[PDB]
């Protein structure tokens, strides 16, 4: 059934699971043509494919080729995130083939099932969690890959860097949540957090800063204060 | 004009003869139907006084033999024999005839509602979806499960429907997932109609037998049927035109003859608001869409 606050540490357990988000696939810009109409430019966008046990990223960059002569784009999306998920779970050996795909839109569910049908025992799921995947594209290497494709392609990423080595799965989830959330409500905010002391450096091969345990706690601590005073300063309160 | 005489009526019952129905008191000297018209399937129905449960029946062919209904106290209910004795069964509905104790099938003559409502339905194909092979007729009753319902217990006694299954590996080709999924053509045109069913007149057949046995039964699995065959030609932006037109008075009629108090359990809203409002044939079902609105607009 759906994914919710009261099953959340299923997500850690070790059957081998994915979520999938599609938010970021089809991407435009919307300008004005010279006649005064509007138009859209698709950019490169990419499925955000999540081992959350595990922190492995199957990131699949969806260059803009791919929309070109097609029609209902935002349509098309969803069933090209899913037959490139498809393909990724046939790519994989069995025993690395995921137990359930957790969607993060419920309008993935019908496209995924049905490019899934030769993996009866693979769940498809959705969510009642409001995951913030969508604002992966704030974190600067992922953007990076994604705007300088020029062809299909696959990039593998640990979205947690190390932090396995010290904390436990969920804790690293809640940690990248929380960076994302923050990043999707205010992203200058966020990142000015991230960078503000120059002397924490990211790793060639990680995506964020190399933070002690207790620069993550006060790392942390900003984020949360980020996000509620957005609350307020949108609600006004 | 062919007869199917009672041997009896022991217990009080209301009595269907297609989409017409009486009302028989305990011990009553009812003994059968006349006139009944030759050419058509016909279904004889139950619903006992004492139990609005279980209404159940007999589909038939007079062509195909010499029926009746008699009550078995053992088993509780009207069953329908074959006397083979051709002599004996003239004989005996020649006597029932003359006494005057059947009631006259009472159709109007300008009208061709069951026709309309049997115009695919075939005898034979009936005896393939309710399978008993020792009898020319078939029981049904509100309670039988059909065969893709049992796949989701008892096989002897299940509703053989055609299993339609929008997402299923039949139903998609490896390659056209979106395609397919969203233009059924493929999946009516060669998998069931040319595959399967073999002609549209099989599949319309089977589908008015599963509206008939959700309306006289309340049978929940041909409800689903019903409303399956009828959503696979509407997501089929490919349908010959002879199928579409003849779909519209099908449904029509079905439609039309509906109980007014019952268009709540036995209409899906999901499925007749996708086929008339927003499917490839919501510009094809002119008839069908113009009873509905004038019926039931508030299913839609
Ligand atoms: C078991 C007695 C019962 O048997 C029947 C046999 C054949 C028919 Cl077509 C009918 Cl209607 C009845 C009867 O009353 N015979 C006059």
């Amino acid at each position: 059934g759906a994914m919710n606050s009261s099953n959340y540490a299923e997500l850690f357990n070790n059957d081998i699971k994915l979520f999938v988000d599609d938010t970021n696939v089809y991407r435009v810009t919307v300008h004005k043509t010279f006649e005064g109409n509007v138009a859209t430019k698709a950019i490169n966008g990419c499925i955000f494919t999540l081992n959350p046990k595990t922190g492995h990223l199957f990131l699949k960059i969806i260059h803009t080729s791919v929309w070109a002569g097609q029609k209902r784009l935002s349509q098309l999306a969803k069933w090209k995130t899913a037959e490139e998920v498809s393909a990724l779970v046939r790519s994989l050996p069995k025993e690395e083939q995921p137990k359930q795909i957790i969607v993060t839109r419920k309008a993935m569910l019908d496209p995924l099932e049905v490019h899934m049908l030769d993996f009866p025992n693979i769940a498809i799921r959705p969510t009642e969690l409001r995951l913030p995947f969508s604002a992966a594209m704030s974190i600067d290497k992922l953007s990076d890959v994604v705007m300088k494709a020029t062809e299909p392609q696959m990039v593998l990423f640990n979205i947690y860097d190390d932090w396995l080595d010290r904390i436990s799965s969920y804790t690293a989830f809640s940690r990248l949540t929380l960076l994302l959330r923050a990043l999707k409500t205010n992203e200058e905010s966020a990142k000015m957090i991230l960078l503000s002391d120059p002397t924490i450096t990211i790793k060639s091969y990680h995506l964020w800063p190399s933070f002690t345990d207790e620069q993550w706690i006060t790392i942390e601590s900003q984020m949360r204060d980020l996000i509620l005073t957005e609350y307020g300063r949108k609600y006004n309160v | 004009m062919n007869t199917v005489p009672f041997t009896s009526a022991p217990i009080e019952v209301t009595i269907g003869i297609d989409q017409y129905s009486f009302n028989v008191k305990e011990n009553q000297p009812f003994h059968g139907i006349k006139d009944i018209p030759i050419g058509h399937v016909h279904v004889i129905h139950f619903q006992h006084a004492d139990n609005s449960s279980m209404r159940y029946g007999y589909w038939f062919d007079c062509r195909m033999g010499n029926f009746y209904i008699q009550y078995d106290p053992k088993d509780g209910l009207y069953k329908m024999m074959e006397e083979r004795d051709g002599a004996k069964f003239e004989n005996i509905v020649h006597n029932f005839k003359e006494r005057q104790m059947m009631v006259s099938y009472p159709k109007i003559d300008e009208d061709d509602t069951w026709y309309n409502l049997t115009e695919f339905v075939q005898m034979d194909k009936i005896r393939k979806i309710v399978r008993k092979d020792e009898n020319q007729f078939s029981y049904v009753d509100s309670s039988m499960t059909t065969v893709q319902e049992n796949e989701l217990s008892d096989p002897a006694h299940s509703l053989n429907y055609t299993v339609i299954n929008f997402k299923s590996r039949e139903a998609i080709r490896p390659g056209h997932e979106m395609e397919d999924f969203l233009d059924k053509s493929y999946y009516l045109n060669t998998v069931m109609l040319q595959g399967i069913f073999k002609n549209s007149s099989n599949y319309f057949g089977e589908l008015q037998f599963a509206f008939l046995n959700a309306m006289f039964f309340g049978n929940y699995g041909s409800s689903l049927q019903w409303h399956a065959m009828i959503e696979l030609i509407c997501s089929s932006a490919t349908v010959p035109k002879h199928m579409l037109d003849k779909l519209d008075e099908i449904l029509y009629y079905q439609i039309k003859t509906l109980p007014e108090q019952y268009s709540d359990i036995l209409l899906n809203e999901r499925v007749w608001n996708i086929c008339l409002y927003s499917s490839f044939q919501k510009n094809s079902l002119h008839n069908t869409e113009k009873i509905m609105e004038n019926k039931y607009p508030e299913l839609l």
